[PDB]
């Protein structure tokens, strides 16, 4: 009499337990720890995400205006993901997000979003959707042993 | 950084309700959902706009230079 | 050596690509900024003195402009820095380096280029925003999509060089490729999904939209077709409007499972005179399929018409799809509550079988097959039970999904998705594996510290009972990640290894060319093949045709080809031919008719020796079946009247034609014999298709239609012959390498490792087998 | 420098599937819902079957619900949250349980024969953008023609092009040679 | 200006087959028992049920573009309710001693099986279809 | 050695700073020089 | 950088006219008008109206490429009936239809209490 | 295995036959065993087929092997491309590999692609051997500032003096 | 090494290559103000003109097809049957 | 008055829930598009930054400023800057405003839109006034300052349309629906077990007659009677958005008859 919606599990055939997992989601690292419902994805796609996430724009630190580093991308209006993870809490994601909750439609429209491409609302882009800052700093000196 | 002036999707002015949302939470001890609804924000596009914002300027303001 | 690696790249730009449904197949969207950097040295002549003058005035900053004006003496005038930029008088013979403009032939390439079709010429279409644009159907040959990819555009610099691109490399001239004697470009994604919905019977359209759709097709002749319905409302059919896109003179018959002339399922395909008669249009018909619509138009109407066909079909469907809409969501992955109870039980049933084999093995009652371990037989059975389970559980999920289910819809149209996909999303994911076995005991006698030692059950060694919808258990998750990892690694290897093989293949066959004597030779002039592909034919002119003579019972063979004027029961009924009644008992003709039969019977023998398997469908030049169907359409042949063909007409005619299908023309004995061998197979096909009875009883051809068919086969045959100059070598290497790159995946070494073991001529094979009958 | 989203910029969800902006449409032209809601993005359905990224469809459903209910959407792995459980809550909000919605075409106002899976979904803007890779090297007086590009033109049979693209700028010096000895010892 | 077929039919089966707007009817023939008919019909614009009686005529007249109004008020050469128009890919099966022809109405198929139509059914495209009550 | 990444290598790298989580990730990275 | 200015969406550039009328060859009494600096708002509107006219044999509109703001309107009419007239009749019929709506609205707006 | 054979009436019919697959190969001897069909024996080791059945037989096996490797993924390649490769590998009466066998070339010319950081050493040997460059390659023709005798350049064009 | 106009075994048909180079060479001359042999009924693009000359058979060129042994055959463009 | 038919259900200073009737879907939809993208309005389109010690960048603040709803009542009495015969801008075609704020107190200093000051002569026309609707008279929160931080700007409002930039758009959202009962069958409902049971019933189903079981498909019924609901952003009265929308579309259609004239 189990919920026909939950995932199936194997009944406990042991009364010898010596330990218990604090929580299975801790088998993940910082990156995968940010994927929503990873247990519903094909294995390889979780890997791709853990890589791409490192190419996202957010707010790497709150003191960016003071650091003079080579390159930096600060997302204008960072949003906290509507769909989070319990691990996210310790990853400080809701505090320093890297994305926006866009209203997403899954449709064939004019056909200008085929083969892994996407149509974006221009009007939204005007109100600041996905705008970002981009800093680049140069360095130079003077003489050497001359 | 700060409350976007308009909602990205429809443009409905939303950048004039941040402080109200905050009070509706602390002072009136209302829940997020019940709060956004009392601010006239009914369509999920506008709701997300405020509910998902991250007021990083507060921490920015905490610097001296 | 620097120029042997593309170091000094001049006159070429590179950027991100994007799909564009409003561009023609042979075009390429070149952003204005990029067109302002690339130039072409054009000579001043009375044909352009005017335009050239305007460009120079537009300068390097406005688009239709130029960057330099070179004078007779060779002096360069920099149009951006010159006290006379806007004060020049072009003289005949001078040169003007103008910006690339609309319709200039430009080479376009997506690396890695291991396919000649990775470098095709495209007409320039200058447009606003950055990024190069392409028609969706050029995507497959370039093997690109639009999520970051970047291609290169090259601007030819001379007049001869310009012609070479457009006369050999032009995108239209590549549609039908020699790699697989079939098209390599076809309708994809949306258009494919949208075309199937459009073609369904229930799909009707009202006047308001039909007019817009008609108008979207630029080659429309302004003649509004009459509705398939005139009654209470003038209603049209999706098929009806789609046909406006298909040109006149096209025929396409295709019979599927139970497809009948009244295909209830709206199965198969039947396009007569450029009008679809019956069948839902999908990948089989509009895809890059072998004998599909695209293959036909290319041959029937030529490359340019075919190219235009890609754009016409796309405009009508994309338009129709933009107002119909299509989507996909979680819903599309949910199977019926009762179906789920049938699925869960199917899996439980499999876990019972595995449990019985385990008890059997633990009792030592189970026996291993010859040359096989006890444990091997055991594993072999559990994995079969489990895969069998996943598979059957998958079908249950699919059967349940309705024709409305979007996932099921994309699969029916042939645009993304397949069974395994539905099966894992909706029902059971399946058994995970690494190195062809279930997950191994990495800890001592157990797969994970969460299980007990010696647990050989399905949950223990990687069976994922759950679907993607349901979500994996932490153990199923880790197991699946171990399976998955193996794929990421094998892909890196498959990618690294194939790339090297592809370069070794080219390098070895790079100097092999077809010479004027139809001989294939290397740079030393050594003969590799006395005639190319042992038939002297061009692969892009070869189509899979069935050799009827070979198959069937002898009775069926005789009932179809035998003609006996000397027998009241086996002569040609007087209704099949005018001279019907006076042909009876004609000794002299019968002698001619026995010659034809003996020749066909000889062929049957011959073919059964060449194809011991009995296989009848083989790729050949000149599609006879089509030429015939065309003839009938072209001459409006009515099966209700006796032909005016004489028997000598057919026999002697068919005989005379075989003497004109030339591959080799040498007047000596040797060549004439080599010429008879190279046309032996086609000739066996010919005779089986133009056998007197077939001509009179089946085709009902007239003297006119028939005569037309003969000259056609000749024109096509000669047209299918390989051209001296073909770099057949390089072609061969790339034809073996490109697809070998697409090898990402019983117990015999295959895939890349085998190919690398074959091309290396290794003395120590991994799996030295011997098959003994 | 401020960077506004344009055509060609990268974007992706947290499910391993990127995509560049193919084009931009104003709100008017975008398809719309009865409530007047319009999408900020439009991804293609054909990007769903093969990848089998169910999580993405679920994130959407959960996100729709979270935004309407004001609660954070738990998308943590290995929990008892279910699509069915998420559907009920969504339904309790007046929407069709599986995230679908009726939409009207922006060009005609007329409806769509199909309902669209519509809901919010987290999207990441990636770096490495168009204007940072646009190279046009065409001096007057990737991006290369290497050994593989040469093999291709060879198969096409385009010898002129091959010679044009590989002929060094060096002067086509004129020399004289003996027909007996292939040497340049001829005093001209 | 013509007419090529005329008769009344007894609908014996109306199958919708996974469709939602079209059904495949197969009615028997009055008078002659030989004559049969299998036809697809847009039920939404003219419902149909079992044991019904349909008067079916083929005709071939009353290719230039197409006009909606005016003529649909004047030369209304339609004394029927259902009116289709298709092209004949006629495969005279010459089955035994009967003659079955084929018509295609924008994908909607039709097939008659008789023999007294020798000098009736065309061998060309132009072929309308009329049914009433 | 701390500036190069040479020990006896790529042992030391410039800290990632693309996104916060990307920095975290780098600080918990692992490398294996050179059967399965 | 390659992106065109926003005003180009509604502002006619130099050497441009609001209407380009050309004779259709594929059919008699047909014309193809190119509306510059306009989109679906007008195209589908004038289109839908031209269809209410019974003496109009053909009416369709299409924007060949979303990058540019312009659309093509093709019209076919009975002999004697000028296509440029159907466009006039349609335009006027719209202007009137809209004018009436503007009035009926400013009226119902008055009878409101808020 | 099911075997497609002509039935006594003429039409092809499936007739099952027992077949033996072995791990290990010794063609020359197994072939000689009584009760088998030496006419149909086979092995995925084309090398043994060559040494035992001759080069021609070898060519056919080498083909069948390449073919299976590709037909394995359900892919198809016109016969002529694999036939060409198999012939090149067999022309000299032996089984020559395609994966860079010779430390020098494959079938190129000395003046061709400047392979190796030292083309000079290749030049010395060419001189001491009286090597003769046909000049049919691209690279060699590039250095000579000429188009290669390939495709479009496989013939010459001359002005005509007949056209009135 | 020359081959009599008789005894030519090579194809009567023009090869795609031959045609491509002929259309290319001829277009080079047209672009360099060289005289045209066909009535220019509007055409201005050199190649477009070259093609018109090929059809009307007014290109005074000859293709020297060499055989692998050194010998060669001489075919006149006019003579070559164009159908590709 | 024959023709289109308005039948208002609700009305207020922010929304106009009405029911267009006796009209073509095309017109209904055209008006819907015009309200969204072609109704003239005034909005900051130039910002001169003198002093900025705030935590935000210039373009960041600039961007937001332009998004601040401005009074556009008499927007018709303000020429388009591109038409105006002056050099750059002037009172005839533009409204100039200033923003001066200093971090004086110790607590964070909020810079709202109320702090904007018109410096040009409005000439008596209701225009340029920063729109305010919050129960505090603050309006839109532009920026925030820490003690010591300063911000001195100069904005130049200009008349514009949404087509050029969403900021110039007077509308917010626009509900649009017709045939709440799928009688026309313009859509094919997706379902699992029951089409009707699974799909939420619309508000407007009440304002209409449910189809009758037996009645066969009415193949002639067209699409009339559309249930809309406009929502103003504030720069213009709700009723105005509609009215002016109807008027603007009317102008375009006219600009064409005039083209035929001079053609
Ligand atoms: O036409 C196509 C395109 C892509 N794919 C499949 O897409 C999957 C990977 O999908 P990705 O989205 O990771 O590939 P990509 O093409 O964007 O990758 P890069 O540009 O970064 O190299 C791979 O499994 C591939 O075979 C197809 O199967 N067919
Ligand atoms: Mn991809
Ligand atoms: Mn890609
Ligand atoms: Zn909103
Ligand atoms: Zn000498
Ligand atoms: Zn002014």
């Amino acid at each position: 009499d189990v919920d026909p919606a939950k995932r199936i599990r194997v009944s406990h055939h042991a009364t010898t337990f010596t330990h218990c997992e604090i929580h299975p989601s801790m088998i993940l690292g910082v990156a995968a720890s940010i994927i929503p419902f990873p247990d519903h994805n094909q294995s390889p796609r979780n890997t791709y995400q853990s890589a791409m996430g490192k190419q996202a724009m957010g707010v790497f630190l709150t003191n960016y205006n003071v650091r003079m580093d080579t390159m930096a991308n600060i997302l204008y209006y960072p949003q906290k993901p509507l769909g989070t993870t319990r691990a996210m809490e310790y990853l400080k994601f809701r505090e320093l997000p890297a994305g926006q909750n866009a209203i997403v439609a899954i449709a064939c429209y004019s056909g200008y979003n085929q083969e892994d491409s996407m149509i974006m609302n221009q009007s939204s882009i005007d109100r600041g959707l996905f705008r970002s800052l981009f800093f680049r700093s140069y360095m130079d000196q003077e003489k050497k042993y001359g | 950084m700060i409350v976007p002036v308009r909602c990205f999707s429809c443009g409905k002015v939303v950048g004039d309700k941040w402080e109200s949302y905050l009070n509706l939470l602390q002072e009136d001890e209302l829940d997020e959902g019940t709060a956004l609804s009392r601010l006239g924000l009914k369509r999920y596009c506008c709701r997300r706009m405020i509910l998902t914002h991250v007021d990083l300027i507060e921490k920015f303001l905490r610097y001296n230079p | 050596r620097g120029n042997l690696m593309g170091k000094r790249v001049d006159f070429s730009a590179r950027t991100v690509i994007s799909g564009d449904p409003n561009l023609e197949l042979d075009q390429v969207g070149v952003p204005k900024s990029i067109a302002k950097t690339l130039t072409y040295p054009e000579v001043v002549t009375p044909y352009n003195i005017d335009r050239l003058t305007q460009l120079v005035r537009n300068g390097p900053n406005e688009h239709p402009g130029a960057k330099y004006v070179i004078r007779d003496s060779g002096d360069r005038i920099d149009l951006r820095y010159s006290k006379r930029a806007g004060d020049i008088q072009l003289q005949y013979g001078w040169k003007v380096e103008r910006h690339i403009m609309d319709n200039d032939p430009v080479l376009f390439n997506r690396q890695p280029s291991l396919h000649k079709m990775s470098m095709m010429a495209h007409r320039v279409k200058v447009i606003p925003y950055s990024t190069f644009r392409l028609n969706l159907s050029v995507t497959s040959p370039y093997n690109a999509d639009f999520d970051g990819d970047e291609m290169n555009l090259h601007v030819p610099q001379s007049e001869e060089t310009r012609a070479e691109l457009s006369q050999l490399c032009a995108v239209p001239l590549q549609i039908v490729s020699p790699q697989s004697n079939k098209p390599c470009m076809g309708i994809v994604q949306d258009t494919l999904c949208g075309i199937r919905k459009l073609t369904l019977r229930d799909t009707f359209i009202e006047l308001d939209q039909v007019l817009n759709m008609l108008y979207w097709v630029p080659d429309w002749d302004g003649v509004i077709p009459t509705p398939a319905i005139i009654k209470p409302k003038p209603l049209w059919s999706g098929k009806q409007i789609l046909s406006v896109a298909i040109p006149n003179g096209i025929h396409l018959q295709r019979f599927d499972e139970g497809t009948t002339l009244l295909s209830p399922k709206d199965n198969g395909m039947l396009i007569i005179d450029g009008q679809i008669i019956f069948g839902v249009v999908e990948k089989k018909t509009v895809g890059s399929s072998n004998g599909g619509l695209i293959h036909v138009v290319t041959r029937e109407k030529g490359p340019q018409v075919c190219a235009k066909l890609f754009g016409n079909i796309q405009k009508v469907v994309n338009f129709w799809l933009l107002h119909n809409g299509f989507s996909t969501g979680i819903g599309d992955t949910i199977a019926d509550g009762p179906t789920m109870r049938e699925i869960t039980e199917t899996i439980a049933e499999a876990k019972k079988k595995v449990l019985d084999v385990t008890k059997e093995a633990q009792a030592n009652l189970l026996t291993a097959k010859h040359g096989m371990t006890l444990r091997e037989s055991f594993e072999d059975n559990v994995v079969r039970f489990l895969n069998e389970a996943r598979d059957k559980a998958g079908r249950l999920a699919e059967v349940n999904l309705k024709d409305l289910n979007n996932v099921k819809q994309m699969v029916m149209a042939g645009s993304k998705g397949s069974f395994i996909n539905i099966a894992q999303m909706s029902a059971c994911v399946g058994q995970q594996s690494v190195e062809g076995k279930r997950i191994a005991f990495g800890f001592v006698d157990r797969t994970l510290p969460h299980f007990s030692k010696d647990d050989y059950s399905p949950e223990s060694k990687g069976f994922v009972e759950n679907s993607y919808l349901r979500g994996l258990t932490p153990q199923e998750f880790f197991f699946h990640a171990m399976g998955g990892r193996e794929g990421l690694i094998d892909t890196a290897v498959k990618t690294a290894e194939t790339g090297y093989i592809q370069r070794r293949l080219v390098k070895a066959l790079e100097d092999i060319m077809v010479h004027y004597d139809n001989t294939t030779r290397n740079s030393l002039g050594n003969v590799i093949q006395f005639i190319y592909g042992e038939d002297g034919m061009d692969a892009a002119h070869i189509e899979k045709q069935s050799l009827d003579t070979i198959g069937g019972s002898d009775a069926a063979f005789e009932k179809r080809y035998r003609v006996d004027l000397l027998n009241t029961d086996h002569t040609l009924d007087p209704s099949l031919l005018e001279s019907g009644s006076e042909i009876l008992g004609d000794l002299k003709l019968q002698v001619l008719l026995d010659e034809e039969y003996k020749q066909l019977v000889k062929d049957r023998k011959f073919l059964r020796e060449v194809f011991v398997d009995g296989e009848a469908n083989w790729p050949l030049p000149v599609n006879i079946r089509r030429i015939i169907q065309n003839a009938q359409q072209t001459f409006h042949i009515d099966h209700t009247k006796p032909s005016d063909l004489t028997i000598k007409d057919i026999v002697l005619g068919v005989k005379d034609l075989q003497e004109n299908l030339l591959v080799l023309r040498g007047k000596n004995e040797i060549i004439q014999n080599a010429q008879r061998d190279a046309v032996t197979l086609f000739c066996c096909l010919l005779r089986s298709r133009l056998a007197t009875r077939r001509v009179l009883q089946e085709y009902r051809l007239t003297k006119q239609a028939f005569d037309w068919v003969l000259s056609n086969i000749e024109a096509q045959f000669l047209r299918s012959v390989v051209h001296p100059g073909e770099m057949v070598g390089v072609l061969a290497a790339q034809s073996i390498g490109e697809p070998a790159t697409q090898m990402t995946l019983k117990k015999v070494t295959s895939g890349v490792p085998r190919l690398k073991e074959i091309l290396n001529v290794a003395k120590n094979m991994k799996t030295p087998s011997l098959t003994v009958y | 420098t401020t960077k506004i989203p344009q055509i060609g910029d990268k974007f992706a969800s947290r499910h391993g599937q990127k995509g560049t902006i193919g084009i931009t449409y104003r709100r008017e032209d975008m398809p719309f819902t009865a409530e007047g809601i319009v999408p900020d993005l439009i991804i293609n359905p054909h990007a769903i079957p093969s990848r089998m990224t169910v999580a993405h469809l679920i994130e959407c459903l959960l996100s729709k619900v979270a935004a309407l209910s004001g609660n954070e959407g738990d998308a943590s792995p290995f929990t008892d949250i279910t699509v069915e459980g998420i559907s009920k809550l969504l339904r309790e909000h007046g929407y069709q349980s599986r995230g679908f919605e009726v939409m009207y075409n922006g060009h005609t106002g007329k409806k769509l024969m199909a309902q669209i899976f519509f809901g919010p979904t987290y999207y990441q803007r990636l770096r490495h953008m168009v204007d940072d890779k646009i190279h046009a090297r065409a001096r007057g007086p990737g991006l290369r023609f290497g050994e593989m590009e040469r093999d291709c033109m060879i198969a096409h049979g385009a010898a002129s092009f091959l010679k044009e693209r590989l002929m060094e700028a060096s002067d086509a010096f004129r020399v004289h040679i003996c027909g007996i000895c292939g040497l340049m010892t001829v005093i001209a | 200006s013509n007419t090529l077929f005329d008769d009344i039919f007894q609908v014996s089966e109306v199958d919708p087959g996974r469709y939602n707007k079209v059904c495949r009817i197969e009615a028997a023939s009055t008078t002659q028992d030989q004559c049969k008919l299998t036809l697809d019909i847009n039920v939404e614009l003219f419902p149909v049920a079992a044991q019904d009686s349909l008067t079916v005529t083929i005709a071939s007249s009353l290719t230039r573009s197409w006009r909606p109004p005016q003529a649909g008020d004047r030369s209304l050469a339609d004394d029927y309710d259902y009116v289709m128009y298709g092209t004949a890919y006629k495969f005279e099966e010459v089955s035994k001693d009967l003659i079955a022809v084929y018509y295609s109405f924008g994908g909607l198929l039709m097939r008659l099986e008789g023999n007294y139509r020798n000098l009736n059914n065309l061998k060309q495209e132009n072929a309308y279809l009329l049914i009433r009550r | 050695a701390l500036a190069t990444g040479n020990w006896g290598a790529g042992v030391s790298q410039v800290l990632n700073r693309y996104t916060y989580s990307s920095t975290l990730s780098h600080l918990r990275r692992t490398n294996t020089p050179i059967a399965k | 950088m390659n992106a065109p200015d926003r005003f180009e969406l509604f502002l006619l550039g130099e050497g441009e006219s609001k209407l380009k009328i050309d004779p259709d060859t594929k059919a008699p009494n047909a014309v193809v008008i190119t509306f510059e600096k306009e989109d679906h708002t007008l195209g589908n509107l004038i289109r839908a109206e031209l269809l209410n006219d019974r003496k109009v044999l053909f009416a369709a509109y299409k924007v060949e490429h979303p990058f540019f703001a312009r659309f093509k309107l093709r019209i076919q009419t009975t002999e004697g009936y000028d296509p440029k007239d159907a466009l006039k009749n349609a335009c006027n019929s719209i202007i009137n239809k809209l004018g009436a709506l503007k009035t009926n609205f400013e009226t119902e707006w008055n009878l409101q209490t808020l | 295995y099911d075997r497609k054979v002509p039935s006594p009436t003429g039409e092809y019919v499936k007739e099952p036959e027992w077949v033996l697959e072995t791990d290990g190969v010794n063609l020359s001897e197994v072939m000689t065993v009584p009760g088998i069909d030496p006419t149909r024996i086979y092995t995925n080791s084309f090398i043994d087929i060559m040494e035992v059945l001759g080069i021609e037989a070898g060519r056919a096996a080498l083909y069948k092997e390449v073919y299976n490797v590709i037909a394995s993924d359900g892919s198809y390649v016109n016969y002529r491309h694999m036939a060409l490769l198999v012939d090149v590998m067999t022309t000299q009466g032996g089984l020559t590999s395609v994966t860079r066998h010779g430390f020098n070339r494959s079938n190129t010319g000395a003046l061709m692609r400047c392979s190796f950081e030292e083309t000079v050493e290749i030049l010395f040997e060419a001189g001491a051997s009286a090597e003769l460059d046909d000049c049919r390659g691209v690279s060699e023709n590039v250095i000579l500032g000429q188009m290669a005798p390939i495709g479009t350049g496989a013939f010459d064009v001359m002005i005509d003096e007949e056209s009135l | 090494k020359a081959i009599p106009k008789d005894q030519r075994a090579t194809t009567p048909y023009m090869t795609k290559y031959e045609r491509a180079r002929i259309l290319g060479t001829r277009a080079l001359q047209i672009s360099m103000n060289a005289p045209v042999f066909v009535d220019l009924e509007g055409e201005t693009d050199p190649l477009r003109i070259a093609m018109k000359e090929l059809a009307e058979k007014k290109i005074p060129l000859v293709i020297r097809r060499y055989l692998p042994d050194g010998s060669f055959e001489d075919w006149s463009v006019e003579e070559l049957i164009v159908d590709l | 008055e024959e023709g289109p038919q308005v039948k208002i259900r609700e009305a207020s200073k922010d929304n106009v829930d009405f029911i267009l009737s006796n009209v073509d879907l095309a017109m209904a939809n055209s008006l819907r598009r015009v309200m969204i993208a072609e109704i003239p309005t005034l909005a900051i389109d130039s910002v001169e930054v003198e002093t900025n010690t705030t935590v935000l960048a210039d373009e960041f603040i600039a961007h937001r400023l332009g998004l601040i709803p401005l009074q556009s009542m008499d927007i018709e009495q303000l020429e388009y800057s591109r038409d105006c015969f002056c050099e750059d801008h002037c009172d005839k075609c533009s409204v100039v405003l200033t923003l001066q704020a200093f971090g004086e107190s110790e607590s964070t200093t909020n810079v709202y839109s109320k702090d904007l000051v018109i410096v040009s002569n409005l000439m008596g026309r209701n225009i340029g006034h920063p729109i305010i609707q919050d129960k505090e008279g603050n309006g839109v929160l532009i920026c925030k300052l820490r003690k010591g931080q300063e911000l001195k700007l100069t904005c130049v409002a200009k008349k514009g349309i949404a087509k050029e930039h969403a900021k110039w758009g007077p509308a917010a959202a626009i509900e649009f629906e017709y045939d709440p009962w799928n009688k026309l069958k313009h859509t094919d409902y997706w379902y699992e077990q029951d089409s009707a049971k699974e799909w939420p019933q619309s508000k407007n189903c009440e304002y209409e007659d449910p189809p009758n079981e037996g009645d066969p498909f009415d193949y002639k019924a067209q699409a009339d009677t559309f249930y809309m609901n406009v929502e103003s952003v504030g720069s213009i009265p709700v009723d105005q958005v509609v009215v002016r929308g109807i008027d603007t579309l009317q102008k375009k259609v006219a600009s064409i008859l005039l083209a035929l004239t001079q053609m």
